[PDB]
């Protein structure tokens, strides 16, 4: 993978060290806000954010991610939601292979963790 | 709209028509794919009836999380988002870069969007 | 690892996505569908409607606002099926519910805190005149000629207007139509329905140029000859 060098460079600027190669799904798993992973598929760069939620969470959190994610509520990256199983939100963008650089990978988690974050507020 | 011209005349049809913002509607199968270019992105809108949605207010949260769930597993293939409106409404949506599209691929979203339209349906209604 | 204070760490080994977990437990192309433009479709049915309407002021400036009252409140979640209703409510007639829509539309053009409920009523449009733009544009052509022929006899307006747009739309012969002028007039005067009909559907045939379309009209046209002859 030509691409590896820019996911093991966003890796860093989270001070998580890797070993090359890196393999073409990458975990990482945050504290608080889930797991996240990297998954390289086709010609696509796919950042999967899921998050369990107590089941209290579970009603308001759905409408608010599909409310949060219309177009006419959206920024400049195509952020979707989706579920897995019973209590699960997934936040999730997709990215061109062909274009992908650092700063939009950055902002791509960032804009994922923000909207995790408004959608559980 | 370059890609939209060639589209109708590819479709051997005449030109479609804008409304003044811009956005055109066409009628596929019977169902309503709006195309609104915003800035640089291209957003197909297809609204959804879904009566079991909400029982007065209550919100089918069964439905919701199986939709939800349905979103997820096509995310890999298709580019679609399922979303709620102003009106709390589903909507089927799919944003397209502008700098990346020519009109195959306007084409091949727009096939996808009646793929899951004629997928999604059936679960919302009789 | 860390951002923004929370701490972060790969996990390794073989894995599997998340959205391949998804998949495991839950294209015909465009040339092969039917496909309309309904901007163009809508704008269509309009201008024809209107043009109908202009003839025989008789407005729907009461429904329109009485409609615009439940929208401000009326739901929380406002549907495209509810609006149906609601039009349906007002009144059976497909032409007066989209022509209502029209007046909806205009009177929400001034209200941008509105935007939602235009955007819902544009919907609607395209939805009655992609599935009933013909009902409609029928209904629209035949209301001058049925609201005169109501205002001078026993004939309601409504049969009237249904008896013409079935004989055009989805004819069954002779002696179905007279049935149905039996059971929809049936304290009323048939000989001036029939004449209603001849004047309207004879009007039709003079625009008609298809080869086909003559051919439809003329047997309805035929038949209603020998049914004035029932008196």
């Amino acid at each position: 993978s030509w691409i590896e060098p820019i996911i093991s460079h966003f890796c860093q600027d989270l001070g998580v060290p890797t070993s090359s190669p890196l393999s073409p799904l990458i975990q990482l798993e945050m504290a608080q806000s889930g797991t996240l992973q990297l998954e390289q598929h086709g010609a696509t760069l796919t950042l999967w954010l899921a998050r369990s939620l107590a089941w209290h969470r579970c009603e308001d959190a759905m409408v608010k991610a599909l409310t949060l994610t219309a177009a006419q509520k959206s920024g400049a990256l195509p952020l979707r939601a989706g579920w897995l199983g019973e209590s699960q939100l997934v936040l999730f963008v997709s990215l061109d292979e062909r274009s992908l650089t650092l700063p939009l990978l950055h902002q791509a988690f960032e804009q994922l963790l923000r909207l995790q974050q408004e959608v559980l507020a | 709209q370059n890609l939209l011209k060639n589209l109708a005349a590819s479709l051997g049809r005449k030109p479609f028509v804008a409304d003044k913002q811009g956005v055109y509607r066409l009628t596929i199968d019977k169902h309503l794919v709006m195309l609104a270019p915003h800035g640089s992105e291209l957003v197909l809108r297809t609204p959804i009836d879904a009566p079991m949605l909400r029982e007065g207010n209550n919100v089918n949260v069964t439905l919701l999380r199986s939709l939800m769930q349905q979103a997820l597993a096509w995310a890999k293939r298709y580019p679609q988002t399922l979303v709620l409106d102003d009106c709390g409404q589903l909507v089927l949506e799919a944003r397209l870069r502008l700098q990346e599209l020519d009109t195959h691929g306007l084409q091949e979203v727009i096939n996808k969007q009646l793929a899951l339209l004629e997928h999604l349906i059936p679960q919302l209604t009789p | 690892x860390q951002f923004r204070g929370e701490s972060v760490q790969i996990v390794s080994g073989t894995l599997q996505s998340i959205a391949d977990m998804a998949e495991e437990v839950t294209e015909l192309s465009l040339d092969k569908r039917k496909l309309s433009d309904s901007q163009a479709r809508v704008s269509d049915v309009e201008e024809q409607v209107n043009q109908y309407l202009s003839k025989v002021p008789e407005l729907e400036q009461k429904q329109n606002v009485s409609e615009l009252l439940s929208l401000l409140s009326n739901s929380p979640n406002i549907s495209l099926s509810q609006l149906k209703a609601y039009l349906e409510g007002k009144s059976e007639e497909p032409s007066e519910q989209f022509k209502m829509l029209c007046g909806l539309r205009d009177a929400l053009k001034g209200r941008p805190e509105l935007a939602h409920l235009s955007h819902l009523v544009e919907q609607a449009l395209v939805s009655m005149a992609e599935e009933q733009g013909e009902t409609i544009v029928l209904g629209a052509r035949i209301t001058p000629e049925a609201y005169r022929e109501s205002q001078s006899g026993v004939n309601p307006l409504q049969p009237l207007r249904d008896t013409y747009r079935d004989a055009v739309m989805g004819y069954q012969g002779i002696y179905a139509i007279w049935s149905d002028l039996q059971k929809r007039f049936p304290n009323g005067d048939i000989d001036s329905v029939i004449l209603f009909l001849q004047k309207a559907l004879s009007a039709d045939l003079q625009s008609q140029q298809s080869g086909s379309g003559r051919e439809k009209l003329g047997i309805v046209i035929s038949d209603l000859q020998k049914l004035k002859e029932f008196g």
